[PDB]
RNA sequence: AGAACCUUACCUGGUCUUGACAUCCACGGAAGUUUUCAGAGAUGAGAAUGUGCCUUCGGGAACCGUGAGACAGGUGCUGCAU
RNA sequence: GGCCGGGAACUCAAAGGAGACUGCCAGUGAUAAACUGGAGGAAGGUGGGGAUGACGUCAAGUCAUCAUGGCCCUUACGACC
RNA sequence: AUGUUUCUUCUUUUUUUUUUUGGUGAGAGG
């Protein structure tokens, strides 16, 4: 029912701690019991965390699988950029400018494309 | 970006039975210092809040003036209610002149070189209605190229 | 005359009182005695300790003092050596073993009277009095607490003539008991007069 | 739908249908809207003028069906056409809706 | 929310001036205690005698004197200084 | 002599609440608002009353409740009887 | 019907936490 209330965060930036970082996989603990897994190709190329860290990310996907991680959070998905501009422009909270594409190469370079139907706002 | 510049305050008041409250009433200018000029007009019970409701007119006021070569194009009558401010050509002059509390409102959109006289009565008021009014009905050579003699090149010798 | 304190109407129904045990009539006096005159020297040190509320509640043969702060470390100071010395210097005077209850509170900057002295701890030297509430009215506000309207008193800016204003955010209830909204005042006395300060900052409902 | 009742008194909740329905039929069905549209479609200009100000300062292109009386100082498209009709109205409505057939593929 | 002394800050007269009260400095007196008085009372002039606890036991906190004091005291004014 | 038993009915005693809202009926009135009659009830339209004194005016009073800038007395305007 | 004189102002800069199960007696192995 926790994880249903917070429908936003399933899709919006979720904040975790690392509590264990393995080779392939960095393990979150997002309180109340709730464990969400970075894995690999979902970090950015760059990222060295240690186990106390604060680490935000996407959860962009929940599967209830009867072993394992349910939840998986992405940093390196065009979606994490989405919702980073999402929270830091209001102009794209209150849906006055949309994100129409969004292309990525992670910890590198990318490309957002913004439109507005209000001609009084430049969405750039 | 906005590049803002700030100049007006006075007080105005609205005398009522508990007495007179001094509402202020603020002006400035925003532009982008090569072309996009528009004001707002601001007042409040306070200072620094006046001078930030200004601000959201003059995003919705940004009036283009096809800056030719950061200048104007040619002598145009700034005549508004209260002052007749004309706007003489200075080609590459090299002096940046024009009326008092207009002089900060020029620096926002970027010249240079040009001349003014603020013909009437010496009023902040009517400046900034009229030096945007007069930078309005200006037109670039090729805009008055492009309606009179149907022909662009003509006119341009 | 006007502004009667939404406190006094309002303690017990919403709010506990700041003093509670039983006195016959005959020792009312004595029990009333050391309350005011300790708390005048518990004033006079835990000024910088950041403290909110001080119940005093004195059973037949007994006291116990709850002392709300936020910064503990400075009244325990090391050890907690400087907590007997508050108790030292109490047990002589009253005569009973006054015990002491330092119950602190997690948030500091959600009270009426840390932000009565805030200004008046910066008063000292001249500060422009609008930002320096500006900014504590803001954070109060940010923080959760729906209401403020705060108050300064004196000849502010070295003035001459009598002013007062004070800046509203939220709601403020003084026609209505059932809502919760607490209020302080301290003083500041310097070389220029006395530079007085009011809150009424607004919590919450049932 | 599911409570509204058992937290205060009844009296006080067909205060809260009145500002429920009232605020319904006049916010409609725009609240799931963007806020600020692209266009605005003008059925008539005699009261409705303060709109064809409005929505002028932010750029908007809307339209105006036009009649013998009013002005098109401030409309951008004059379309002429009786505004006192009921299935004429919805003849326009049933053109427009050919090309909003189109406005969403 | 109660003018015989008091309250009382006003007046007459008689008085001490580091002072009714506070903290500190040197030293003394221990502190304490009843009573005879010049006198309106104030204040000041006296006699009998006493001495709990800690003892780092070359003496200290609780009380007053005499001397220098920093100050103390202000119902003396300004409510248009707050 | 409720004085001596008895009683938990009952006045009184004191607590947490139940009780009121134009809820219902009809005329009128713009299907609204709404006034006021009919009903039962302990009470009928904020049931009687109190507490709470908005923004502010008198730059209204107080320095003599207390605080407190300057001022002066500080062998006195301070102190005692 | 009458109601002095000289007297009242105006807004954009200040703000660190945090806490230092032993003994005795006998026997035996090397």
């Amino acid at each position: 029912m926790v994880v249903d209330q917070f429908r936003e965060h399933e899709g919006e930036i979720i904040t975790g701690v690392v509590k264990k970082v393995n080779r392939d996989n960095i393990s979150l603990d997002l309180g109340n019991n709730a464990e969400a897994v970075i894995l690999r190709e979902d970090m950015l190329p760059r990222e060295n965390f240690r186990p106390g860290d604060r680490v935000r990310g996407v959860l962009y996907s929940v599967r209830p699988e009867a072993r394992g991680a349910q939840l998986f959070v992405t940093r390196s998905k065009p979606e994490m950029l989405i919702e980073l501009f999402r929270i830091e422009v209001p102009e794209i909270g209150e849906e006055v400018i949309e994100i129409k594409a969004a292309a990525r190469d992670p910890g590198s370079r990318a490309k957002i494309a913004v439109k507005t139907n209000d001609k009084r706002i430049d969405p750039v | 970006e906005l590049q803002e510049k700030l100049i007006a305050v006075n007080r105005v008041s609205k005398t009522v039975k508990g007495g007179r409250i001094f509402s202020f009433t603020a002006l400035t200018v925003v532009g982008d210092g090569n072309g996009r000029v528009g004001f707002g007009y601001g007042k409040a019970r306070e200072v620094p809040a006046a001078i930030q409701k200004a601000m959201e007119k003059a995003r919705r006021n940004m009036i283009n003036v096809a800056l030719n070569n950061g200048t104007l194009q040619h002598p145009v009558k700034g005549v508004h209610t209260g002052s007749r401010v004309f706007m003489q050509p200075a080609s590459e002059g090299t002096g940046i002149i024009a009326g008092g509390a207009m002089r900060a409102v020029l620096e926002v959109a970027g010249v240079h070189n040009v001349l003014a006289k603020a013909y009437g009565s010496t009023n902040p008021i009517n400046v900034v209605r009229a030096t945007i009014d007069g930078l309005e009905n200006m037109n670039s050579p090729e805009m008055v190229a492009a309606k009179r003699g149907k022909s662009v090149e003509e006119i341009l010798g | 005359g006007q502004k009667v304190h939404p406190n006094g109407i309002r303690l017990g129904i919403v709010k506990p009182w700041n003093s509670t045990w039983f006195a016959n009539t005959k020792e009312f006096a004595d029990n009333l005695d050391s309350d005011f005159k300790v708390r005048q020297y518990l004033t006079k040190e835990l000024a910088k300790a950041s403290v909110s509320r001080i119940v005093i509640e004195r059973p037949a043969k007994s006291i116990r003092v709850t002392i709300h702060t936020a910064r503990p470390g400075i009244v325990i100071g090391k050890k907690g050596e400087d907590v007997e010395k508050l108790r030292k210097v109490v047990a002589d005077i009253a005569g009973v073993p006054a015990q002491i209850n330092i119950a602190e509170v997690r948030k500091p900057e959600l009270d009426a009277k840390l932000v009565a002295d805030s200004i008046t701890s910066q008063l000292e030297r001249r500060v422009m009095f609008r930002r320096a509430m500006k900014r504590a009215v803001q954070n109060a506000m940010r923080l959760g607490a729906k209401g403020i309207k705060v108050e300064v008193s004196g000849r502010l800016g070295g003035a001459e003539i009598a002013r007062t204003e004070w800046y509203r955010e939220g709601r403020v209830p003084l026609h209505t008991l059932r809502a919760d909204i607490d209020y302080n005042t301290s003083e500041a006395h310097t070389t220029y007069g006395v530079i007085g300060v009011k809150v009424w900052i607004f919590k919450g409902e049932i | 739908q599911d409570g509204t009742f058992d937290k205060l008194t009844k009296k006080e909740a067909l205060m809260r249908t009145r500002e429920l329905e009232k605020l319904e039929n006049s916010l409609g069905g725009i609240k799931d809207m963007g806020g600020l549209p692209d266009a605005l479609f003008v059925i008539d200009a005699d009261h409705e003028h303060i709109a064809i100000k409005e929505a002028n300062n932010l750029g908007i292109p809307v339209f105006a069906i036009v009649d013998t009386n009013s002005d098109p100082d401030g409309v951008d498209f004059v379309i002429p056409g009786n505004d006192d009709a009921i299935r004429a109205v919805t003849l326009y409505l049933g053109a427009v809706a050919a090309t909003v057939r189109e406005g969403r593929s």
